[PDB]
């Protein structure tokens, strides 16, 4: 190394704790954001299977493609609770009502998305020839990660938010104005 | 920019604690010296007879 | 070249899903033309900070794909939509529908450059690997979003179709009559279920506590390695 090493930790505790900054003051509220970094699980746990069920290592590839993959799925849980939270303070709708309604708008654009990309990492996955070890690598923990984060995020996040919005407000759930 | 803030002080909070952070982050990297180079550079030729 | 292959590929799949929920030749063609304008520029960008063509930021390209068919994806879907509840002309949807994501695309590139730029940090010869794809993906991300602020809007303006108030292409004849008509259906059965979870709840914190150690008992058992060895066509036999 030697020059030491294992800066993992430190780099993406501070990359965690800098995307919860970056959330609240994008929902001017210091607990909404969590609504959306609790989706971070759900894109990890498929790449892992993938890489696991097809012999891969946690590599530099694997690395990159899960970055990418809570990216997008962070991105997904982003504009899902942005379309619920206006909804409450613009309109009056209340929680439930505006929860509903957000992912109701929100499950074909991440649909859309989802397929195109887990269909583009397909030619990678399926690669032989030059340099389809890395190929291989990048492609499988994509679609893994893509394909757990797309099911599971589209039913977690809904929840994530009320039980958040639950837990830290005031009033309320009504609808109102 | 104020007015924008006076409603967003969490917002504010955000900048002043990424700056904060980014400064004590710098802190373990920056070297320390007593002073940076002032002495202009120098070169010499060294011969035997 | 095998990467640069995979990445025309990548846009022409990307092409053919996006045709099958826009069910229109121009409106398909909008985030099929934003990928290739930002992953061009993406190649400018790389050479203004002197980064070259090799396999980290080619692989970084083909990521991006995915971020950028996204932003795409985001500004005319929404349109699309707009324009359904409402039956606003295309031109006026999308000035409706600019001002009301625009803000949320520039701040969600914010937030996602929070968790590709740490990376560009790593320390000693690792760290030049993982600098590739950070500088790749964040200008990439940065690209995208000046696209989907300056073409994206003005291509929605002029090359979407106006869709009537409350027309979801349920009533067309063939494949995406039975898909427009399949996806409805399959929506409401999804806003359904979500509506049942949420009168519960506690059942599914257990769940995601389960998926959590899950995830962590898979990680912990996944070996870690560098680079992968390639098969490059040669290799060496040493005599002593
Ligand atoms: C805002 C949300 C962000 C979420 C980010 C979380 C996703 C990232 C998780 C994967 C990171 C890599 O995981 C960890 O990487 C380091 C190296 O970098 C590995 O460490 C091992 O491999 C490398 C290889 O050179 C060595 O530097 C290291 O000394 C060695 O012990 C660990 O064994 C592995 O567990
Ligand atoms: C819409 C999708 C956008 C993504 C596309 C990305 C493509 C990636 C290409 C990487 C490899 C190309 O590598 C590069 O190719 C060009 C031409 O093809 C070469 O350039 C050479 O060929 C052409 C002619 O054929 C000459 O105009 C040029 O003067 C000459 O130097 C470079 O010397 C080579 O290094
Ligand atoms: C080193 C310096 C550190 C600075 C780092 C910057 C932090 C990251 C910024 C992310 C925020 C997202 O981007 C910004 O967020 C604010 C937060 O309410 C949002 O603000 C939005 O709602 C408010 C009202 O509540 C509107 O007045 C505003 O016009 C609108 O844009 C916007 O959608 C967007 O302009
Ligand atoms: C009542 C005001 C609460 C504002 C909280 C600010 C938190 C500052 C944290 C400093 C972290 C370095
Ligand atoms: C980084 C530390 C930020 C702490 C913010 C806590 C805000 C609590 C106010 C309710
Ligand atoms: C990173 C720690 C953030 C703490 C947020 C606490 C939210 C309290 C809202 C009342």
């Amino acid at each position: 190394e030697r020059l030491s090493g294992n800066q993992a930790p430190s780099l993406y505790a501070i990359s965690l704790i800098v995307v919860f900054l970056c959330l609240a003051a994008l929902y001017e509220s210091w607990s909404i954001p969590f609504s959306v970094m609790l989706v971070v699980p759900l894109g990890v746990i498929g790449a892992l299977l993938a890489a696991t069920f097809r012999g891969l290592t946690n590599d530099v590839y694997f690395q990159v493609g899960l970055l990418t993959t809570i990216g997008l799925s962070a991105k997904n849980a982003i504009l899902i609770v942005e379309f619920a939270k206006d909804l409450m303070d613009k309109e009056g709708k209340g929680l439930i009502e505006a929860t509903l309604d957000a992912v109701r708008m929100r499950l074909r654009p991440i649909l859309m998305t989802s397929l195109a990309f887990i269909l583009g990492v397909m030619p990678l996955v399926i690669s032989t020839g030059a340099g389809s070890g890395a190929q291989n690598a990048v492609g499988t923990g994509v679609m893994g990660g893509m394909v757990t984060a797309t099911v599971l995020a589209i039913f977690f996040v809904p929840v994530f938010f009320v039980v958040v919005r639950r837990r830290f407000s005031r009033k309320n759930e009504d609808i109102e104005h | 920019m104020p007015n924008f803030f006076i409603d967003r002080p969490i917002f504010a909070w955000v900048i002043a604690i990424i700056i904060m952070l980014a400064g004590g982050l710098a802190i373990l990297k920056l070297p320390v010296a007593q002073y940076p180079t002032i002495a202009p550079p120098a070169v010499t030729i060294s011969a035997s007879y | 070249h095998e990467v640069v292959k995979t990445l025309v590929e990548a846009i022409i799949l990307v092409f053919l899903v996006m045709y099958l929920f826009l069910q229109n030749f121009r409106a398909t063609l909008i985030p099929t033309i934003a990928v290739p304008v930002v992953l061009l520029g993406t190649f400018a960008v790389l050479a203004a900070f002197g980064f070259s063509i090799n396999t980290l930021t080619m692989f970084g390209m083909v990521l991006a794909i995915g971020l950028l068919v996204d932003d795409a994806i985001v500004v005319v879907e929404n349109v699309e939509r707009v324009m359904a509840e409402e039956g606003l002309p295309p031109k006026e949807a999308t000035r409706k529908s600019m001002g009301q994501i625009q803000g949320a695309l520039v701040g969600i590139a914010m937030v996602l450059s929070a968790v590709f730029v740490p990376m560009a940090f790593f320390g000693g010869s690792t760290g030049a690997i993982y600098r590739q794809f950070s500088i790749t993906i964040v200008s990439a991300m940065a690209l995208s979003v000046l696209v989907a602020l300056i073409l994206t809007p003005a291509l929605c303006a002029t090359m979407l179709k106006p869709i009537a108030k409350g027309d979801h292409g349920e009533g067309k004849k063939g494949f995406f009559g039975w898909f427009n008509r399949m996806f409805e259906k399959s929506t409401h059965h999804y806003t359904d279920s979500v509506g049942g979870i949420l009168r519960s709840t506690g059942r599914y914190l257990v769940l995601y506590l389960i998926i959590v150690v899950g995830m962590a008992y898979l990680f912990v058992r996944l070996p870690s390695s560098f680079l992968p060895d390639e098969d490059q066509g040669v290799f060496m036999t040493m005599v002593q």
